[PDB]
RNA sequence: AUGGGGAAGCUCCGUUUCAAAGGCCUGAUUUUAUGCAGGCCACCAUCGAAAGGGAAUCCGGUUAAGAUUCCGGAACCUGGA
RNA sequence: UUGUGACGGCCCGUGAAAAUCCACAGGAAGGAAUAGUUUUCAUGCCAGGUCGUACUGAUAACCGCAGCAGGUCUCCAAGGU
RNA sequence: UUACUUAUUCAAUGAAGCGGAGCUGGAAUUCAUUUUCCACGUUCUAGCAUUCAAGGUCCCAUUCGGGGCUGAUCCGGGUUG
């Protein structure tokens, strides 16, 4: 019957229904595996004299790390790989273009023992 | 030749106005319902200097009639307006300095400023410091108020065109000599890039119609036709007469 | 009672915030709405030649209702009954060898613009209904002239959507009856009498009559005021 | 500093008076006096207008 | 950029413009959800400063070469529960 | 020398914006008692990613064909005369 | 020369009050039937005006209270010039 009361002199686009995507086929059909697992974020140790000093005195493991890995991923990977709790992670991109991580473990762990478990004294 | 200075000034690369320190466009209140049927009362909060403008501006706060809001309008301050003053704008407003009555509502001989050329354009005429418009007459049939403009021209405007009563503050500004290229520099530094001015006769013929010669002389008549083109229109454009004239306002 | 107080807000020009009024007259409508309304307005304001606005002369409600009741009695066959009929006739030709005349002769309304135009041309059309909603008017603007020349009763009816609902579609734009059953030939004749009196025999008048030219209500008020203060002597 | 204001308590940012941390004491007092005085004047003007309309 | 308008076109203008231009509070809240008869509104994208504006760290020690970044001590801010 | 304060002079020149943070007006809503509210009071728990970071910055690390008397922005600034 | 508005053209707004009609009492030349206009609540002051609005009619199961009408006239949907 009567027209709708419009107290505002403006017209806005009505809130129509928004459906959710229901594809008839999967986009890529196979979920990619984990692009950054512990074995990819933690590549190898660094065995320079300074890094070994950090291991022996600073309780700090020194690793070469995937350039796409952040501190969260490095912490998680070190914990999963060496069964050690870490206290802090520092990272720097070296002048040769690779990531270097100083991972300081908690006082409950010995970096020297973990290093000679890994294989480098 | 070359593209001359007055031709270059229209591209607006370095010749645009320096508007950083300005305080907003000075416009009358929007002609909504109250301005044309009754009045509305606003309050003058602050009177401020506008860079590049000789007249002070007045910020006036009005109550929103349709919603719980305050609307700040930027007015051209009339001489005698002060902070804390009540401004009344509308058809029913009273003939007081600072009010925004329509021309049809003001009587003959009224001094008005920031007058609208058409009802609703929010102020076009008599906006520079010290300038005003005289109300000469009314034509109630097809309501048209006749006014006299600051240049002496007679204009016929609609009777619904708004305007502030009084004269504009900052008058008598050009009575002081600048005394200094420095004062001119600081004046134009926040208006626009139009100063200093090199004379065309001091240029080369590539740079100006007046340039060149073994003496500094214009060469041809400096009065230029209105039908001339860009690059030709340098000098006295469409001059009806020249020379020093002993005369009056003649208006 | 002693706790309540009389507030009343004063809604003068500068007194109180205005209350929520219905502002449907001032809605800033979308462009498509605005073009719809202004297309209507321009068709009204412009002097329309007779061939337009010999339309917009639709039947009245009751005769249109009875016409569409008769045509609903003459409604075409839907998909379900059509498919059942095909199965029945297939069984008939399979078992009785009847030469495709086992199924009865249908009695249905004729739709489709060029089909109905050909029906009027061959004079098979007993009655024709022409919609006034056709988006290009030239599709049917000639049809009353053709019906007049062929002497077939025609009417202009309201609703291509109604005609489509009749012929089991969305929009038919024309309908036509060519055959009628004996039980309601009398009803069709009594309908055609009034249809004819309204449309077919007024053909010359409606072809001479020019339409349109109306102004909006403000312009009507303006010319009313001008006329009054003019004839006031 | 403006963000430094977020770490402090509410007492440090206001005064116990009405309009406490917004307007000064003298301005609050001036606007209280103004409100009361001109609402009383509104009542007086309303009464005077009603009585002059009754006289009319 | 967009809307829109030019231009044969590469593209030009335009930045809120003759646009139907969105995100943001608390309930709905596992007969179905994040739907909705809950509610508020109505900004004009974005980019643009390592000297403008800005949340918060200092001291001592330590290297061949890094440190207001490491270590020891002592704090501060932001966001969460 | 630097910072700050209260002042005074100058201008037909009166000497950015925004993010952001807080506050006020108002009073929606909600709230009792072996317990409600307060996380703008104190204490207590967790986390803080990415990229830069070395060195010169110039009569040898920059530009000028070079380890070129050239050019190239800035901070600190002892004693005597 | 001039009239219409609908083409085209200019301008503003968050298209908010346009055109006309009228609850209401009169300033007020009405021949017994109002053409106008005002009553359609704002002018000594740097205050405040917001929660479908208070009140007033009508009704309810009446549990966080409300639902119509009116406050806040009606008609034409030409946003206005």
């Amino acid at each position: 019957k009567a027209l709708k009361v419009r107290t505002s002199a403006t017209f806005r686009l009505p809130k129509t229904l928004k459906l959710a995507r229901a594809p008839k086929y999967a986009s890529k059909a196979v979920p990619h595996y984990n692009r950054l697992d512990s074995y990819k974020v933690i590549e190898q140790p660094i065995t320079s004299e300074t890094a070994m000093k950090k291991v022996e005195d600073g309780n700090i493991l020194v690793f070469q790390v995937s350039m796409k890995a952040n501190k969260y991923q490095i912490k998680k990977a070190v914990k999963e790989l060496y069964e050690v709790d870490v206290l802090k992670v520092n990272t720097l991109v070296r002048p040769n273009g690779t990531k270097k991580a100083y991972v300081r473990l908690t006082a409950d762990y010995d970096a020297l023992d973990i290093a000679n478990r890994i294989g480098y004294i | 030749g070359r593209v001359i200075r007055n031709q270059r000034k229209g591209a607006g690369s370095i010749f645009t106005s320096h508007t950083r320190l300005r305080q907003g466009a000075a416009k009358l209140r929007t002609l909504d319902y109250a301005e044309r049927h009754g009045y509305i009362r606003g309050i003058v909060k602050q009177i401020v200097h506008d860079s590049g403008r000789g007249a002070p501006l007045a910020k006036v706060v009005f109550r929103d009639p349709y919603k719980y809001r305050l609307r700040e309008e930027i007015f051209i301050a009339n001489e005698g307006v002060h902070t804390g003053q009540f401004i009344y704008a509308g058809k029913k407003a009273s003939l007081n300095v600072g009010n925004v009555l329509p021309l049809g509502s003001v009587p003959e001989g009224t001094i008005v400023s920031n007058v609208e050329e058409k009802p609703g354009d929010r102020g076009a005429l008599a906006r520079a410091s010290g300038n005003y418009v005289i109300i000469i007459g009314h034509n109630p049939d097809e309501n048209k108020t006749r006014v006299r403009l600051p240049s002496g021209a007679k204009k016929v405007i609609s009777s619904d065109a708004r305007g502030v009563i009084g004269v504009i503050a900052g008058g008598g500004r050009v009575d002081k000599p600048l005394l200094k290229a420095g004062r001119a520099f600081h004046k134009y530094r926040l208006k626009r890039n139009s100063w200093p001015k090199t004379r065309g006769v001091a240029m080369n013929p590539v740079d100006h119609p007046h340039g060149g010669g073994n003496h500094q002389h214009i060469g041809k008549a400096s009065t230029i036709s209105r039908g001339a083109v860009s690059g030709q229109k340098a000098g006295l454009i469409a001059a009806r007469r020249t020379g020093l004239l002993r005369g009056s306002q003649k208006t | 009672n002693p706790l309540t107080h009389s507030t009343p807000k004063n809604f003068g020009i500068g007194q109180a915030v205005q209350p929520k009024r219905n502002l449907s007259r001032y809605v800033k409508w979308p462009e498509y709405v605005r073009v719809q309304r202004q297309k209507k307005i321009l068709s009204i304001r412009l002097k329309v030649p007779p061939t337009i606005a010999q339309f917009q002369y639709t039947l009245d409600r009751n005769t249109a209702a009875e016409t569409f009741k008769l045509f609903n009695k003459y409604r075409p066959e839907t998909a379900a009954e059509k498919k059942e009929r095909l199965t029945k006739e297939a069984a008939a030709v399979a078992e009785g060898k009847s030469k495709q005349d086992a199924s009865p002769k249908p009695y249905a309304v004729k739709y489709g613009l060029n089909h109905v135009v050909a029906l009027i041309e061959n004079k098979k059309a007993k009655l024709v209904l022409i919609a006034n909603d056709v988006d290009p008017i030239e599709l049917v603007v000639f049809l009353p002239a053709l019906c007049k020349k062929m002497g077939v009763p025609y009417a202009i009816v309201k609703g291509k959507a109604r005609l489509g609902t009749l012929v089991n579609q969305k929009t038919s734009a024309v309908a036509a009856l060519t055959e009628v059953r004996a039980e309601d030939e009398a009803a069709l004749a009594k309908l055609v009498s009034t249809i004819d009196a309204n449309f077919a025999d007024k053909y010359d008048e409606v072809k001479k009559h020019w339409g349109g030219g109306i102004l909006g209500n403000k312009a009507q008020a303006k010319m009313d005021k001008r006329a009054k203060n003019s004839d006031s002597a | 500093r403006p963000r430094q204001y977020a770490t402090v308590s509410k007492t440090h940012k206001t005064v116990s008076r009405a309009y406490g941390g917004s307007r000064c004491a003298n301005c609050v007092k001036e606007r209280i006096i103004r409100a009361f005085l001109i609402e009383e004047q509104k009542i007086v003007k309303k009464v005077v207008k009603e009585q002059t309309e009754a006289a009319k």
